[PDB]
DNA sequence: GCTTGTCACGCGATGCCCGAT
DNA sequence: CATCGGGCATCGCGTGACAAG
């Protein structure tokens, strides 16, 4: 023995007792260092000291016991159906909070983001940004942050600015919040997975209003066969920028046949825009024309907007974008 | 320089940071402990903290706790429906502050019920067969209010939780449910309308013009947007761009913008005819600021 | 085969407690 | 009522073993 062991043995003796009463699972508090237990033991003291200020079931008319179970997982119901995760962010830029759910969409372990600083997080172009938006109270802005899943995250960002109390400052007044949900971003395009050859074939009349469609057809575009004969012609269907080049290859096509290698946008029945490489040939019938035959292959959007920047004719409204609905 | 020797001083750097770290997670171990900021030593602050958190005990967070930091978040209510009829099987009492109703006026009750009736058909498509998100118009003469709703589709009944024998719930047999949050929420730009007036194609530039975003308007008929005084003149150029197919009507009108203001605008009109039946497959409008 | 980090250990410089002046 | 030296307890520093990555 000698004193310096014994005085660093108590106090690995009550670290280790902190470690123990940490609200984790013991496969996580296992693998902590000493550092990080202090570090979520405060965390747990400021949270607490905050919800013992700030917080504090269903009607007793609507009360059963199938309803108080569900209540009881009211929490995490909400967190799962956020489609994203909570952080709560002090002044100093520290993670007073993040949900679990963080690691579904960031990769980090919640026990390793809280009480940290939150611009490890972020990407530096938009550390700055959201410094901006930690300093009206609502908050609705975007943010690129670190994602370790399989490098970065665009993420929107939407909650508050309230005074994070209990604290204990020094006494200092409360500081400024941010309260936020942040979730993922959304781009209105369908973009095929197994792309590659997903060749589907569609049945015309003369005036282009569809009247068969094969399966692959109805994965991509999503309409079931009878719905895509209900809405009048496949011009309802093209995307405002392409309503003159599909027009002028049909007039093509009704002139010699063929329609050729053309470029265009269909509307899922998701009200998305999809891109397709079409061929439009004409069948027959007693020498005189019956219905049409187009072979479509999907496209990337990446592969769209480069053939429409390599448009063959200037036509009105090239350029323009928008959504659109149809009906029957 | 010598590497041994600016790794040893890189290995000394880190050290002297840890150590730092430590004593500061123990400072503010003593600033959040009860007494200790009524000064003591690093092992008396260790030991309140210990007893200090043995008061206060698995989730970081209790429940409430969590649904206490998404609220103040971003507010919104949950509910918990069925997919196959839209049964309302939970709904929080967060419901009162978003929609101004109790929790019996859902309960017992259906989704499409508490929603407007040109939304039924859609919330069907969102019901119908993992995440979802919509925005419909819910009830609170009756009055609605949009709501935006975030969920996902669950496999029911919920682990965890106890069914009994006795219960409502026990004789429903749903499959799937959806869980979900609701909350409370000089250019010019083409359009695409049908010859009733119908927005059928919506520009993105809509929202530089009259402050709508393309959802806002799509589905509603143009002249809901003008002014009285000028309804019937563009519902007759609406009618005139018809019968003279191909040729170019252009219309001056009042149209409501987003701030509900009267923004003078020019409306060129032209009919889209079908190359093989010459029919008119809808008609193209440039709307210009003035 | 290198890098960053965790943990223990040796080691003095003060700290606290307390008989003994 | 202090002040003063004992011996053990705190505490900060630097280094070495060891390991995840
Ligand atoms: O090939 C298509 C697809 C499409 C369609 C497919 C499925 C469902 C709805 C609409 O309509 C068209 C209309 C004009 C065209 C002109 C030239 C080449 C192809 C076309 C096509």
């Amino acid at each position: 023995s000698n004193p310096s062991k014994r005085h660093r043995d108590r106090l690995n003796t009550e670290l280790d007792r902190l470690a123990s009463l940490l609200p984790f699972p013991q496969d996580v508090i296992n693998k902590l260092d000493k550092l990080s237990v202090l570090r979520l033991s405060v965390s747990y003291l400021r949270a607490k000291s905050f919800f013992d200020v700030s917080l504090k079931g269903v009607q007793d008319n609507c009360r059963t016991k199938f309803r108080e179970g569900l209540n009881l997982q009211e929490g995490e119901f909400l967190l799962q159906a956020l489609n994203g995760f909570v952080l709560v962010v002090t002044t100093d830029a520290l993670v007073f909070y993040a949900s679990s759910t963080i690691q579904d969409y960031l990769g980090f372990q919640q026990s390793d983001v809280i009480h940290q600083s939150v611009y490890e997080l972020i990407h530096t172009e938009d550390r700055a940004e959201f410094q901006r938006q930690l300093h009206f109270m609502e908050r609705c802005f975007v943010c690129r942050l670190r994602c370790l899943l399989d490098g970065f995250l665009a993420m929107n960002f939407q909650g508050r600015l309230k005074y994070l109390h209990g604290q204990n400052k020094k006494i200092l007044p409360p500081q400024l919040a941010l309260f936020a949900i942040a979730t993922p971003l959304q781009p209105p395009s369908i973009l095929e997975i197994r792309t590659k050859n997903f060749i589907f074939r569609t049945k015309h009349k003369l005036d282009f209003t569809p009247t068969g469609c094969d399966a692959k057809g109805k994965i991509v575009l999503g309409y079931t066969e009878a719905e895509l004969c209900m809405r009048g012609t496949g011009y309802q269907f093209i995307h405002a920028a392409d309503m003159l080049y599909c027009a002028e290859y049909h007039v093509r096509m009704i002139k010699t046949g063929e329609s050729g290698m053309i470029v265009f946008r269909l509307l899922t029945k998701d009200n998305r825009w999809t891109w397709v490489q079409s061929n439009a040939r004409l069948v027959y019938k007693n020498g005189r024309p019956d219905y049409i035959i187009a072979t479509q292959r999907p496209l990337t959007d990446e592969e769209g907007k480069e053939h429409l920047r390599k448009r063959t004719l200037k036509l009105p409204f090239m350029f323009a974008t928008g959504e659109a609905v149809l009906y029957e | 320089m010598d590497k041994e020797r600016l790794a040893r001083e890189n290995h000394s750097e880190i050290e002297r940071r840890r150590r730092n770290k430590m004593t500061a997670y123990i400072t503010e171990l003593s600033d959040m402990v009860p007494t200790c900021s009524a000064k003591p030593d690093k092992l008396t602050i260790l030991r309140m903290a210990v007893s200090h958190m043995k008061s206060l005990r698995p989730s970081f967070l209790t429940d409430q706790e969590l649904k206490h930091l998404i609220l103040e978040a971003a507010d919104g209510f949950l509910f918990i429906v069925s997919c196959e009829t839209g049964r309302v099987v939970y709904v929080s009492d967060s419901v009162t502050p978003v929609l101004n109703q109790p929790q019996s006026e859902w309960f017992g009750s259906t989704l499409y019920d508490q929603v407007h009736p040109d939304d039924v058909d859609k919330l069907r498509e969102q019901l119908s067969t993992s995440r979802r998100s919509f925005i419909c118009r819910m009830r609170c003469e009756p009055h609605f209010v949009v709501v935006h709703c975030t969920g996902y589709i669950k496999a029911w009944p919920p682990a965890g939780v106890s069914l009994p024998d006795d219960d409502p719930e026990a004789g429903q047999g749903s499959k799937f449910c959806l869980v979900a949050i609701g909350r409370l929420q000089p250019t010019e730009f083409i359009s695409r309308h049908n010859i009733e007036g119908i927005f059928t194609f919506v520009d993105h530039r809509c929202v530089a013009t009259v402050g709508y975003q393309p959802q806002e308007l799509l589905g509603k008929n143009i002249v809901e947007f003008c002014h009285p005084e000028d309804q019937q003149l563009l519902r007759d150029s609406f009618q005139q761009v018809v019968k003279l197919k191909g040729q170019v009507l252009s219309v001056m009108f009042r149209f409501r913008s987003k701030n509900q203001e009267w923004l003078w605008m020019r409306t060129s009109s032209f009919t889209f005819q079908n190359p093989y039946s010459d029919e008119i497959e809808y008609i193209i409008c440039t709307n210009t600021n003035v």
